[PDB]
Protein backbone atom coordinates (compact mmCIF):
# COMPACT_ATOMS: atom_id res chain seq x y z
CA UNK A 1 0.00 0.00 0.00
CA UNK A 2 2.05 3.37 1.15
CA UNK A 3 4.04 2.17 3.55
CA UNK A 4 7.39 3.81 4.32
CA UNK A 5 9.76 4.04 1.79
CA UNK A 6 12.63 4.61 3.67
CA UNK A 7 14.88 3.53 6.40
CA UNK A 8 13.71 3.12 9.87
CA UNK A 9 16.44 4.83 10.17
CA UNK A 10 17.10 3.22 13.68
CA UNK A 11 17.35 -0.51 11.92
CA UNK A 12 20.53 -2.97 12.43
CA UNK A 13 23.90 -1.42 11.81
CA UNK A 14 26.23 -3.99 13.07
CA UNK A 15 27.21 -7.45 11.32
CA UNK A 16 24.52 -10.38 10.63
CA UNK A 17 26.70 -11.92 11.77
CA UNK A 18 25.18 -15.24 9.86
CA UNK A 19 25.79 -13.39 6.71
CA UNK A 20 27.69 -15.52 3.62
CA UNK A 21 30.92 -16.63 5.30
CA UNK A 22 32.33 -18.08 1.92
CA UNK A 23 34.01 -16.30 -1.21
CA UNK A 24 30.93 -15.10 -3.50
CA UNK A 25 32.21 -17.26 -7.20
CA UNK A 26 31.24 -13.96 -8.98
CA UNK A 27 33.86 -11.44 -7.23
CA UNK A 28 36.59 -9.25 -9.29
CA UNK A 29 39.03 -11.81 -11.25
CA UNK A 30 40.92 -9.22 -11.99
CA UNK A 31 43.71 -7.65 -11.19
CA UNK A 32 43.23 -3.92 -9.82
CA UNK A 33 44.84 -1.54 -11.78
CA UNK A 34 45.20 0.46 -9.34
CA UNK A 35 47.53 -1.54 -6.65
CA UNK A 36 50.66 -1.74 -5.00
CA UNK A 37 52.78 -1.37 -7.45
CA UNK A 38 56.05 -0.54 -5.43
CA UNK A 39 58.50 -3.30 -3.96
CA UNK A 40 57.61 -4.57 -1.12
CA UNK A 41 60.55 -3.77 1.57
CA UNK A 42 59.33 -6.60 3.71
CA UNK A 43 59.98 -9.14 1.53
CA UNK A 44 62.47 -12.52 0.74
CA UNK A 45 65.92 -10.60 1.13
CA UNK A 46 67.97 -14.65 0.99
CA UNK A 47 68.72 -16.39 -1.83
CA UNK A 48 66.26 -18.43 -3.34
CA UNK A 49 68.13 -22.39 -2.90
CA UNK A 50 66.35 -23.28 -5.91
CA UNK A 51 67.67 -20.64 -8.08
CA UNK A 52 69.61 -21.79 -11.30
CA UNK B 1 74.79 -40.00 -23.29
CA UNK B 2 74.71 -38.68 -19.90
CA UNK B 3 76.56 -40.82 -17.89
CA UNK B 4 77.69 -40.46 -13.78
CA UNK B 5 79.52 -43.40 -12.24
CA UNK B 6 79.61 -43.14 -8.19
CA UNK B 7 82.51 -44.65 -5.61
CA UNK B 8 84.39 -44.85 -2.64
CA UNK B 9 81.66 -46.14 -0.90
CA UNK B 10 82.44 -49.02 1.43
CA UNK B 11 82.29 -50.08 5.23
CA UNK B 12 83.76 -47.41 7.56
CA UNK B 13 83.40 -47.84 11.72
CA UNK B 14 81.05 -44.84 13.30
CA UNK B 15 82.91 -41.62 13.45
CA UNK B 16 85.27 -41.87 10.74
CA UNK B 17 85.46 -39.85 7.60
CA UNK B 18 84.81 -40.92 3.88
CA UNK B 19 85.30 -39.43 0.74
CA UNK B 20 82.61 -40.15 -2.04
CA UNK B 21 83.37 -39.35 -5.60
CA UNK B 22 80.68 -39.11 -8.91
CA UNK B 23 82.83 -39.17 -12.40
CA UNK B 24 80.90 -37.21 -15.17
CA UNK B 25 80.81 -37.67 -18.92
CA UNK B 26 78.80 -37.03 -21.82
CA UNK B 27 77.70 -34.24 -21.30
CA UNK B 28 79.41 -30.43 -20.43
CA UNK B 29 80.33 -31.24 -16.41
CA UNK B 30 81.05 -27.61 -15.39
CA UNK B 31 77.89 -25.80 -16.98
CA UNK B 32 76.01 -27.93 -14.67
CA UNK B 33 75.01 -27.92 -10.52
CA UNK B 34 74.93 -31.12 -9.08
CA UNK B 35 73.06 -32.47 -6.29
CA UNK B 36 73.99 -35.43 -3.65
CA UNK B 37 70.85 -37.40 -2.43
CA UNK B 38 70.85 -40.52 0.02
CA UNK B 39 68.31 -43.53 0.06
CA UNK B 40 67.71 -45.69 2.92
CA UNK B 41 65.03 -48.31 3.84
CA UNK B 42 64.05 -45.99 7.17
CA UNK B 43 64.17 -42.57 5.22
CA UNK B 44 62.94 -43.37 2.02
CA UNK B 45 64.81 -40.55 -0.48
CA UNK B 46 66.10 -37.58 1.35
CA UNK B 47 68.56 -34.73 -0.66
CA UNK B 48 71.63 -34.21 1.29
CA UNK B 49 73.41 -31.15 -0.44
CA UNK B 50 74.08 -29.34 -3.57
CA UNK B 51 76.50 -27.11 -5.73
CA UNK B 52 76.37 -24.71 -7.74
CA UNK B 53 78.21 -25.19 -11.20
CA UNK B 54 80.84 -22.98 -9.94
CA UNK B 55 80.81 -23.70 -6.30
CA UNK B 56 79.66 -20.31 -5.05
CA UNK B 57 76.65 -21.38 -3.68
CA UNK B 58 76.54 -24.88 -1.03
CA UNK B 59 73.36 -25.56 0.70
CA UNK B 60 72.92 -29.05 2.96
CA UNK B 61 70.62 -30.77 4.40
CA UNK B 62 69.88 -30.16 8.31
CA UNK B 63 70.65 -33.48 9.21
CA UNK B 64 74.15 -32.98 7.60
CA UNK B 65 75.06 -29.89 8.10
CA UNK B 66 78.66 -29.16 9.60
CA UNK B 67 79.60 -32.62 8.84
CA UNK B 68 79.31 -33.25 5.12
CA UNK B 69 80.92 -30.84 2.68
CA UNK B 70 80.52 -30.78 -1.49
CA UNK B 71 83.26 -29.93 -3.88
CA UNK B 72 83.88 -30.19 -7.38
CA UNK B 73 87.03 -30.28 -9.56
CA UNK B 74 85.46 -29.03 -12.78
CA UNK B 75 88.88 -29.64 -14.30
CA UNK B 76 88.66 -33.36 -13.92
CA UNK B 77 84.51 -33.43 -14.35
CA UNK B 78 84.56 -34.96 -10.75
CA UNK B 79 82.16 -33.98 -8.05
CA UNK B 80 83.09 -34.89 -4.83
CA UNK B 81 81.55 -35.67 -0.93
CA UNK B 82 83.69 -35.42 2.18
CA UNK B 83 81.82 -37.26 4.72
CA UNK B 84 82.86 -36.48 8.68
CA UNK B 85 81.82 -37.90 11.95
CA UNK B 86 79.28 -40.36 10.62
CA UNK B 87 76.54 -41.87 12.27
CA UNK B 88 74.85 -44.89 12.36
CA UNK B 89 71.79 -42.96 10.20
CA UNK B 90 73.69 -42.37 7.51
CA UNK B 91 74.02 -45.90 6.32
CA UNK B 92 72.69 -45.57 2.97
CA UNK B 93 72.63 -45.41 -0.71
CA UNK B 94 74.13 -42.41 -2.26
CA UNK B 95 73.53 -41.04 -5.88
CA UNK B 96 74.71 -38.11 -7.32
CA UNK B 97 72.27 -36.43 -9.75
CA UNK B 98 72.65 -33.70 -12.08
CA UNK B 99 70.54 -30.55 -12.17
CA UNK B 100 68.19 -30.04 -15.22
CA UNK B 101 68.60 -27.06 -17.91
CA UNK B 102 65.56 -24.67 -17.30
CA UNK B 103 64.26 -21.03 -17.59
CA UNK B 104 66.46 -18.14 -15.63
CA UNK B 105 63.68 -17.73 -13.12
CA UNK B 106 62.42 -21.23 -12.72
CA UNK B 107 62.98 -23.59 -9.51
CA UNK B 108 65.09 -26.60 -10.20
CA UNK B 109 65.80 -30.70 -9.44
CA UNK B 110 67.48 -33.54 -10.74
CA UNK B 111 66.66 -35.01 -14.21
CA UNK B 112 69.87 -37.47 -14.58
CA UNK B 113 70.57 -39.77 -11.27
CA UNK B 114 73.45 -41.38 -10.88
CA UNK B 115 74.32 -45.39 -10.21
CA UNK B 116 74.12 -45.01 -6.65
CA UNK B 117 77.43 -46.61 -4.24
CA UNK B 118 76.44 -48.29 -0.79
CA UNK B 119 77.58 -46.47 2.26
CA UNK B 120 77.34 -49.19 5.27
CA UNK B 121 78.00 -46.93 8.70
CA UNK B 122 78.52 -49.82 11.24
CA UNK B 123 81.14 -50.92 14.14
CA UNK B 124 80.82 -54.49 13.47
CA UNK B 125 83.62 -56.43 12.33
CA UNK B 126 84.00 -58.23 8.93
CA UNK B 127 82.80 -61.79 9.36
CA UNK B 128 82.53 -65.18 7.93
CA UNK B 129 79.05 -66.47 7.80
CA UNK B 130 77.30 -69.26 9.39
CA UNK B 131 75.45 -71.69 7.36
CA UNK B 132 72.87 -74.28 8.98
CA UNK B 133 70.37 -76.33 7.61
CA UNK B 134 66.68 -75.73 7.17
CA UNK B 135 66.36 -79.84 7.60
CA UNK B 136 63.06 -81.11 5.78
CA UNK B 137 60.92 -83.81 7.42
CA UNK B 138 57.30 -84.64 7.65
CA UNK B 139 56.60 -80.98 9.53
CA UNK B 140 57.25 -79.64 6.37
CA UNK B 141 55.78 -81.66 3.54
CA UNK B 142 52.17 -80.90 1.72
CA UNK B 143 51.77 -83.33 -0.53
CA UNK B 144 54.21 -83.96 -2.99
CA UNK B 145 55.90 -81.32 -2.15
CA UNK B 146 59.12 -80.39 0.34
CA UNK B 147 60.61 -77.78 1.35
CA UNK B 148 64.57 -77.50 2.50
CA UNK B 149 66.93 -74.80 2.56
CA UNK B 150 70.37 -72.96 3.90
CA UNK B 151 70.31 -70.25 6.91
CA UNK B 152 73.02 -67.29 6.34
CA UNK B 153 73.99 -66.06 9.71
CA UNK B 154 76.01 -63.61 11.42
CA UNK B 155 78.28 -61.93 8.53
CA UNK B 156 79.20 -59.09 7.99
CA UNK B 157 79.06 -56.85 5.62
CA UNK B 158 77.15 -57.20 3.12
CA UNK B 159 76.72 -59.21 0.41
CA UNK B 160 76.33 -62.75 0.05
CA UNK B 161 75.97 -65.28 -2.53
CA UNK B 162 73.87 -68.10 -2.14
CA UNK B 163 73.35 -70.64 -4.84
CA UNK B 164 72.22 -74.41 -5.19
CA UNK B 165 73.85 -77.29 -6.75
CA UNK B 166 76.72 -75.26 -8.06
CA UNK B 167 73.59 -73.54 -10.33
CA UNK B 168 72.34 -76.49 -11.23
CA UNK B 169 68.90 -75.89 -9.05
CA UNK B 170 67.23 -72.29 -9.78
CA UNK B 171 63.45 -73.55 -10.19
CA UNK B 172 61.26 -72.55 -7.03
CA UNK B 173 64.98 -70.96 -5.32
CA UNK B 174 63.74 -68.18 -3.00
CA UNK B 175 66.84 -65.69 -1.41
CA UNK B 176 65.54 -63.73 1.13
CA UNK B 177 67.00 -60.13 1.26
CA UNK B 178 69.27 -60.05 4.37
CA UNK B 179 67.91 -58.63 7.53
CA UNK B 180 69.90 -56.45 9.97
CA UNK B 181 70.42 -57.93 13.57
CA UNK B 182 70.77 -56.43 17.16
CA UNK B 183 73.92 -57.25 17.13
CA UNK B 184 75.09 -55.58 13.75
CA UNK B 185 74.93 -58.73 11.80
CA UNK B 186 72.72 -59.58 9.13
CA UNK B 187 71.61 -63.22 8.41
CA UNK B 188 69.33 -64.41 5.55
CA UNK B 189 67.60 -67.87 4.17
CA UNK B 190 67.23 -69.53 1.40
CA UNK B 191 64.68 -71.85 0.52
CA UNK B 192 63.38 -74.44 -1.99
CA UNK B 193 60.39 -76.33 -2.93
CA UNK B 194 61.62 -79.99 -4.39
CA UNK B 195 59.40 -83.27 -5.15
CA UNK B 196 58.50 -85.17 -1.35
CA UNK B 197 59.69 -88.45 -3.62
CA UNK B 198 62.89 -87.02 -4.13
CA UNK B 199 64.34 -86.82 -0.56
CA UNK B 200 66.82 -89.24 0.30
CA UNK B 201 68.02 -89.80 -3.26
CA UNK B 202 68.54 -86.35 -4.77
CA UNK B 203 72.09 -84.28 -3.22
CA UNK B 204 70.82 -80.63 -2.55
CA UNK B 205 74.04 -78.74 -1.07
CA UNK B 206 73.58 -75.05 -0.64
CA UNK B 207 77.44 -72.43 -1.99
CA UNK B 208 77.73 -69.92 0.21
CA UNK B 209 79.88 -67.41 -1.18
CA UNK B 210 80.79 -63.69 0.50
CA UNK B 211 84.01 -62.65 -1.25
CA UNK B 212 84.69 -59.50 1.61
CA UNK B 213 85.98 -62.64 4.40
CA UNK B 214 86.88 -64.69 0.54
CA UNK B 215 84.35 -67.19 2.41
CA UNK B 216 83.31 -70.45 -0.11
CA UNK B 217 81.23 -73.00 2.00
CA UNK B 218 79.18 -75.70 0.91
CA UNK B 219 76.47 -76.87 3.23
CA UNK B 220 75.09 -80.67 2.42
CA UNK B 221 70.96 -80.54 3.38
CA UNK B 222 69.96 -83.76 5.22
CA UNK B 223 66.44 -84.54 5.79
CA UNK B 224 65.02 -85.54 9.25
Amino acid sequence: PNANPNANPNANPNANPNANPNANPNANPNANPNANPNANPNANPNANPNAN
Amino acid sequence: QVQLVESGGGVVQPGRSLRLSCAASGFTFSNFGMHWIRQSPGKGLEWVAIIWYDGSNTYYADSVKGRFTISRDNSKNTLYLQMNSLRAEDTAVYYCAKVWFGESEDNYSVDVWGQGTTVTVSSASTKGPSVFPLAPSSKSTSGGTAALGCLVKDYFPEPVTVSWNSGALTSGVHTFPAVLQSSGLYSLSSVVTVPSSSLGTQTYICNVNHKPSNTKVDKKVEPK
